[PDB]
RNA sequence: AGGGUU
């Protein structure tokens, strides 16, 4: 019934139709029967449904009370999930009419208490409890955060048990009077209002009771229906998601707690089938580390050791006074030690032998449960009783040694399993066992923790499909053992394999401190293969893999089919190359090995090794350890997951002290604002902004709110000092002069001569103060001229502080050395790290920098050698650094004091007649005019000299340091002031960083919205404490959160975790203050239109505005952009030749066919870029590129073809876009996607799409709307340039009105070309 | 070599040098773990340095090691209750640790110190063997 | 992909 919707949107909804037929309510009832539920709730008709603008056009804006059914209940809610589904705004519409919201969002409570199995199916309940999952992440929202807050407040805590509720008050007499408050306030209230706010302070109790005897309702071995498994995940899912965040968490964990849910759940049913319950079971697991987590609910503080202990210690405490009081039979037992008492096996052993009675009486005196009436039997299991008492009251392990216990490989009971590593197939439909990133976080443990469980899997999956890649080319087969039918690049069969190393654990471990294994593979294979194995390096991860083949010889493989019956997969385990053995036994100027044999070193995982151990010793289990038949490398870029997670563990071992202004914001709670330089206490009034303004005209329209007040009346006076105030509107201007630097008038510094608008200058002045200052730069507004003024002005005004700059890319940094280099900044105090093509006109790298530095110093080392001849001081040995430091004390310090004495302590002729070092300066003094200003040029020239000996004791490191490692060190540890790396190298070599003693006092980051959240804390803690404190000054982020975001290699984890999220992005939607670059200089105003709408207040530089370029057509085409529609061909639109390998052969022809044009137009072939959004495409045009262009000499090559996520940061002036799709919008319904495809092109953008597919999505509506007020088919002028944009043309137009037209056309036009010219390339 | 001796002994005439100095020793500790149980006589900066000092005594076979390593634990009741349960796993000897005990029980007022008593009066009660 | 004295 696709027909039947989609004529029910046309006729009543749909977007693009002028005239519809008016709200019907028998729409909602037929289309959630007959389309929905009997469906079975198909995702594909709720997607059609939701893409139709079903909630925006035809639910919620006809939804009243008078109106609303089950069935308009459920549709709203259908929507509103696959929204989230789909990651696309899911609240719009209610923050657009918000009236009917408090009505609605009260009766999906009243439905999803409803009786089970009666109004409302368990499914359709399940689907509520995702939506008021939604609603519980969403607070953000004032319309859903304003219903939700009487759900979750202290009077939901009327649902406690009434001695609970007294022990609480109890044990915090403070809460008492805001109780009593309460209730004095109800007392205020009406009966309906009252009865109304009681339902909801008792909602979240009351739906754990449903819960509850939901999930009692499963067997324990007979069939279950699956509506039952999925309402119990979906709940436990919703408990997490509650316990995790603290405003819902503050005083619902009290309720959790009262409510006994988590001992319900380990001893349910569910939890004991193993298929069934598996998931139920994992997610369960997840909830217990929150119930239990290391938080004080009501400050928000992190517990400490001492704190957890204390907890502990007073709960056997008050059982031990409860036992002495009131227990007889149990009396002995209340006389243990409490320590001895207390472990499970303790408690077990004093309370397992006890009557349910008995427990049940003891668990009323700590108030878990009403009292037991005199002579009444108890209605609850024993083992809920001992359970409820043992599990409350056993030691705890903390969270930081239950981490440090986890191994850091995944094995074959994780890779394969899809609840915590799901396939890319992932619907979104079911929950996973993940983490998820929002908002906020309890502790840093807790933050931290999420991005390592969330890093960890994604590698696991990573590594395991690598596995089945190279395991299942190697074609395991039966001869009892293993023969191997194929071979693989990646996997080598183990020819030996043995531990030689266990070591003893250090001090407060179960686990070796470290283990130890040879490998011995044999490397017949081809030399290419036999390198790359022995290109392996120390760290280098590797995969052990036992097979134990399942098929006999020459059955084929089906890699459609379960891997892991296919070649009989046993084990899989990790380890890390410590390098390769010689033939004198050392690990590995390298040799030149012999034989086919090589042998690896290397370290397994200690905690890994230790559980397998332990299984073997205590259950029988085989040694894992001797059966390893095949070993597998990977790639070095896409296998650095060990190593992260380490400095991940690291990060959250140590006391992880970042700045006190920025912990609150990382953990996404507290005043989004408070880091903003304007709150800071130790905001700096007076600021050399240097060479940033170009002249006082420049600064004063810099600052169009202010007054500008010049310390100097004098025009031709008007660098710059500002001085900020703390009447309030006025900026205190003072004008100086640079200090003479020297005689040698080249010596005068480089100068900025970019002419920043006020925005790009509130940036400059927010990254010179303390804090945290954010930048959010649209496509081309100047983020990396904004970057290097922020750290050229850092340079000069806090000469050692050091900064560190930290990208995502190599190409970033790559631009900033390259502006950097025009700019008053000295190459010796510049670094950049890296693990690569050297882009920039110098190399900036350790090796480029040791370079210099020894190069500079023979340079300088001879100069000191002619001042000392100058002088006339014998001596024919060669200085060195050190003698050169003598030298300037004892020579040139000496004559310099001499000199200052006899003309600053007075004319103009004894300035220059006692002036002590006239011939050394020969090549190059004084004008005699006045005093002051022959004094200064000589003090020029002292600090010249003095520049010159600065320099030599700098480089004396380089004459006490020999090797090029060491003298790197020094430069990375001393010398450099700016240090640059990939956000990538900084989490690989944060251990050996800090190690080194590396520290730094600013951060500044680019591509901030494309860096990983973990990615982007990391770099923030680099170095170590200073007196207990950060020593972290400024934290500088530039990036675009409407662009795209981190990539995500499988999607699934964006779909349900939101992975993709970088730190930026989270820090802007948590609230905190953005400056907007307003203005981008690299492409016509007019494909700007196509973008700009996304952004605050984006416009475009004057040069855009007014230079000719931007103004001049593109020839033999009459717009300089257009949307061009793409029907059939052959009856085809989209296809799929491989699963997923999407491509459109009408689009793919029509593109090539208009680059051909415009290469036989003239066109520099290399000034256009073909994009699309599919890989498929792109192979598919490069396909046709080849196969039509080919041998022909009046066609280039277009510069790339590519796809537009591999277009990011990069631009041509004519780009070729094929959107490829017609049967759904696909992931291009991302608008960052979008903004990101609109934003490639300077000059020219021709876009290729099903126009009616695109026009129909909501999301897409501001590009398309544009994009459609001009032709859908091509207008093409052939004869055609110094065109302008506007002027109607002085040639032909004609119109193309589809792809074959054109691929005559220009056939036809090629074949005139070929008879009337011909050229030579050979 | 000697220089990192001659700079614990420094350490030794002084919390971070502490540190310093106990890796200095851990580091592997003959008559220094021994010594090690000089730092468990002083201070444990942690229940992982008091491990480390637990590990020493676990190392050697003689029983004052161990005994130094359990005192090291206690310095209150936490520790205590950790010295019992060691006692409780310790088959070695009941004399050094009984004494221990008796003075370490006798800052407690109640039940747990009658009954606490009686336990310990149970705990104290081929040939002899049989008898 | 890393450097030094009886």
């Amino acid at each position: 019934n696709a027909e039947f919707v989609t004529q029910l949107a046309c006729k009543y909804w749909a977007p693009h139709i002028k005239k519809k037929s008016p709200f019907d309510i028998k729409v909602i009832e037929d289309i959630y029967e007959k389309e929905i539920v009997k469906s079975r709730f198909a995702i594909r008709k709720i997607m059609l449904l939701e893409f139709s603008q079903y909630l925006e056009n035809y639910l919620w804006m006809n939804y009243s009370p008078e109106v609303s059914s089950k069935a308009y209940l459920m549709s709203i809610c259908c929507m509103v999930n696959e929204k989230f589904r789909e990651n696309v705004p899911a609240w719009e519409i209610f923050k657009k009419k918000p009236d009917h919201f408090p009505f609605f969002f009260k009766h999906i409570l009243k439905a999803a208490l409803a009786e089970t199995d009666g109004e409302f199916s368990l499914h359709e309940q399940t689907v509520l409890l995702l939506f008021l999952d939604h609603c519980f992440n969403s607070l953000e929202v004032d319309l859903i955060r304003s219903q939700v807050q009487q759900l979750i407040s202290l009077p939901m805590w009327m649902g406690l048990q009434l001695a609970r509720l007294e022990l609480e008050l109890k044990k915090t007499p403070k809460l008492r009077k805001f109780w009593n408050l309460i209730k004095k306030n109800d007392e205020k209230m009406d009966p309906e209002a009252r009865e109304q706010a009681y339902q909801e302070r008792r909602f979240l109790s009351q739906l754990i009771q449903k819960f509850i005897s939901v999930l009692k309702s499963v067997p324990l071995s007979e069939p279950v229906t699956m509506d039952k498994v999925h309402y119990c995940e979906r709940f436990i899912e919703l408990m997490i998601d509650l316990e995790a965040l603290l405003p819902t968490r503050r005083w619902f964990n009290t309720i959790l707690d009262d409510s006994h849910l988590l001992v319900h759940c380990y001893l349910s049913n569910l939890v004991r089938r193993e298929e069934d319950g598996h998931l139920f079971s994992q997610l369960l697991d997840m909830l217990k580390f929150y119930t239990g987590f290391e938080i004080n609910d009501q400050t928000g503080n992190a517990l400490t050791e001492n704190e957890m202990t204390t907890i502990h210690y007073d709960r056997i405490t008050s059982l031990q006074r409860a036992a002495f009081a009131h227990f007889p039979e149990l009396y002995d037992f209340a006389l243990s030690n409490v320590a001895e008492v207390d472990t499970r096996e303790s408690l077990v052993k004093f309370f397992g032998p006890l009557s349910s009675n008995t427990l049940h009486q003891v668990a009323s005196y700590l108030c878990l449960l009403p009292t037991l009436p005199k002579n009444e039997d108890t209605t609850f299991d024993k083992e809920f009783l001992l359970e409820l008492l043992v599990s409350r009251h056993e030691r705890r392990i903390s969270q930081i040694q239950q981490l440090n216990q986890m191994p850091l490989y995944p094995t074959e009971k994780i890779i394969w399993d899809e609840n915590i590593v799901p396939t890319e197939y992932y619907s979104g439909e079911g929950c996973l066992a993940l983490p998820k990133l929002n908002l906020q976080f309890l502790t840093l443990h807790d933050y931290l923790l999420r991005n390592f469980n969330l890093f960890r899997l994604e590698s696991t999956y990573e590594i395991r499909q690598d596995i089945e890649d190279s395991v299942s080319r190697m074609k395991p087969w039966q001869s009892g053992g293993v023969v191997f039918g194929g071979w693989a690049r990646m996997a080598q069969p183990i020819v030996a394999f043995t531990v030689v190393e266990v070591a003893k654990p250090n001090i407060g471990e179960n686990w070796p401190t470290r283990v130890r294994a040879d490998v011995t593979i044999n490397l017949n294979v081809r030399d290419h293969i036999k390198d790359e194995w022995e290109g392996l390096r120390k760290h280098d991860v590797c995969f052990l893999i036992t097979v134990r083949p399942t098929k006999p010889y020459g059955t084929k493989f089906d890699r459609r089919r379960p891997f892991i019956e296919q070649v009989g997969l046993v084990y899989v385990r990790g380890c890390e190359i410590q390098g390769m053995l010689d033939d004198k036994g050392r690990v590995i100027p390298r040799p030149n090995l012999r034989g086919e044999s090589r042998t690896f070193r290397v370290f397994l995982d200690p905690n890994q090794y230790q559980q397998d151990m332990t299984n073997t010793i205590q259950n029988g289990a085989e040694d894992v350890y001797e059966t390893f038949n095949i070993i597998m490398r990977r790639k070095p870029k896409e296998n650095n997951f060990k190593a992260v997670l380490e400095t991940i563990r690291n990060l959250m071992n140590t006391d992880c002290v970042v700045p006190d202004w920025l912990h609150d914001i990382i953990l996404g709670y507290g005043d989004p604002s408070s880091a903003h330089y304007s709150k800071m206490p130790n905001q700096i009034a007076t600021l050399d902004f240097n060479d940033t303004f170009l002249s006082i005209e420049h600064l004063k329209a810099s600052f169009p709110g202010h007054n500008v007040k010049v310390t100097v009346e004098d025009p031709a006076l008007q660098p710059f000092r500002i001085t900020f105030p703390v009447e309030a509107k006025t900026l205190i201007v003072e004008p100086h002069v640079i200090p003479n630097r020297g005689p040698y008038p080249y010596n005068q510094p480089k100068r900025n001569t970019i002419q920043f608008t006020h925005t790009q200058i509130e940036a400059i002045r927010a990254g010179m103060q303390p804090g945290l200052t954010m930048v959010v730069g649209p496509p081309g507004t100047g983020k990396t001229d904004v970057a290097v003024q922020i750290i050229s002005n850092i340079y000069h005004n806090f000469p050692e502080q050091r900064t560190l700059i930290v990208t995502h890319s190599n190409q970033a940094l790559n631009q900033l050395f390259e502006k950097i280099m025009a700019l008053d900044i000295d190459e010796r105090h510049l670094l950049r790290l890296g693990h690569e093509e050297l882009e920039t006109e110098k190399d900036f790298s350790r090796y480029g920098r040791v370079n210099y530095v020894l190069a500079r110093r023979i340079e300088l080392l001879e100069e000191v050698k002619r001042l000392q001849k100058s002088l006339g001081v014998p001596g024919d040995a060669s200085y060195t650094c050190e003698t050169a430091g003598y030298f300037f004390l004892y020579q040139v310090m000496s004559r310099w004091e001499e000199y200052i004495s006899k003309v600053k302590n007075p004319d103009v002729t004894e300035v220059s007649t006692f002036f002590p070092f006239h011939e050394y300066f020969a090549n190059a003094i004084f004008k005699g005019r006045s005093y002051e200003e022959d004094m200064e040029i000589a003090e020029g020239c002292f600090r010249h000299i003095k520049k010159i000996f600065t320099q030599l004791e700098e480089f004396r490191a380089s004459e006490l340091l020999r090797s090029g490692l060491d003298r790197s060190k020094y430069l990375l540890v001393k010398e450099a002031k700016i240090i640059a790396m990939t956000c990538t190298h900084a989490a690989l070599k944060r251990h050996d960083l800090v190690k080194l003693g590396f520290k730094y006092d600013n951060i500044l980051m680019e591509e901030a919205a494309q860096i990983l959240e973990i990615e982007t804390f990391i770099p923030l803690l680099l170095q170590n404490p200073q007196d207990g404190f950060s020593r972290l000054k400024r934290w500088i982020m530039i990036g675009d959160h409407h662009q795209l975001p981190p990539v995500i290699k499988n999607m699934a984890f964006q779909k349900y975790s939101n992975m993709e999220q970088s730190l930026f992005t989270r820090f802007v939607r948590v609230g905190v203050p953005t400056v907007d670059l307003d203005a981008q200089g690299r492409a016509r105003a007019s494909l700007c239109n196509l973008y700009n709408w996304r952004y605050k207040n984006l416009g475009n530089l004057p040069h855009v505005q007014l230079l000719p370029e931007f103004s001049t057509a593109n020839a033999g085409l009459l717009y300089d952009f257009q949307l061009i529609n793409v029907e059939d061909f052959q009856g085809v639109g989209e296809s799929e030749p491989n699963p997923y390998f999407y491509q459109n052969l009408g689009e793919a022809e029509y593109v090539v066919a208009l680059f051909m044009y415009m290469c036989l137009l003239g066109y520099p072939a290399d000034k256009i870029s073909i994009l699309t959004t599919y890989n498929g495409q792109k192979h598919l045009i490069r396909d046709i590129i080849n196969r039509r262009c080919g041998n022909n000499p009046l066609i280039g090559r277009p510069n790339k073809v590519t796809t537009v996520d591999r277009f990011q940061g990069q631009q041509n002036d004519y780009i070729l876009l094929s959107l490829v799709r017609t049967r759904a919008v696909g992931h291009l319904r991302d608008v960052r996607r979008l903004v990101v495809a609109m934003s490639r092109a300077r000059l020219g953008l021709y876009i290729f799409a099903r126009v009616s597919l695109f026009q129909n999505c909501f999301e897409l509506t501001p590009a398309f709307s544009q994009l459609t007020a001009r032709p859908l088919h091509l207008h093409i002028i052939p004869t055609e340039t110094t065109r302008k944009n506007g002027e109607r043309p002085s040639h032909e137009v004609q119109i193309i009105k589809n792809m074959p037209q054109m691929a005559n056309f220009v056939y036809n036009m090629y074949m005139h070309l070929i008879q009337t010219t011909h050229h030579y390339h050979q | 070599v000697m220089t990192v001796r001659d700079f614990t002994q420094v350490f030794d005439s002084y919390e971070e040098s502490m540190i310093a100095a106990k890796m200095e020793t851990a580091s592997e500790e003959e008559e220094d773990d021994v010594d090690l149980e000089l730092r468990l006589a002083r201070f444990e900066q942690l229940i992982s340095r008091r491990p480390l000092l637990l590990n020493s005594v676990l190392l050697r076979q003689n029983p004052h090691h161990v005994h130094e390593w359990h005192k090291r634990v206690a310095l209150g009741r936490p520790r205590e209750i950790i010295n019992t349960y060691t006692e409780a796993v310790q088959t070695v000897d009941p004399f050094k640790a009984t004494g221990k005990p008796h003075t370490l029980w006798v800052a407690f007022a109640k039940f747990y110190e009658d009954n606490g008593q009686l336990d310990d009066a149970r705990v104290i009660l081929k040939v002899n063997f049989k008898q």
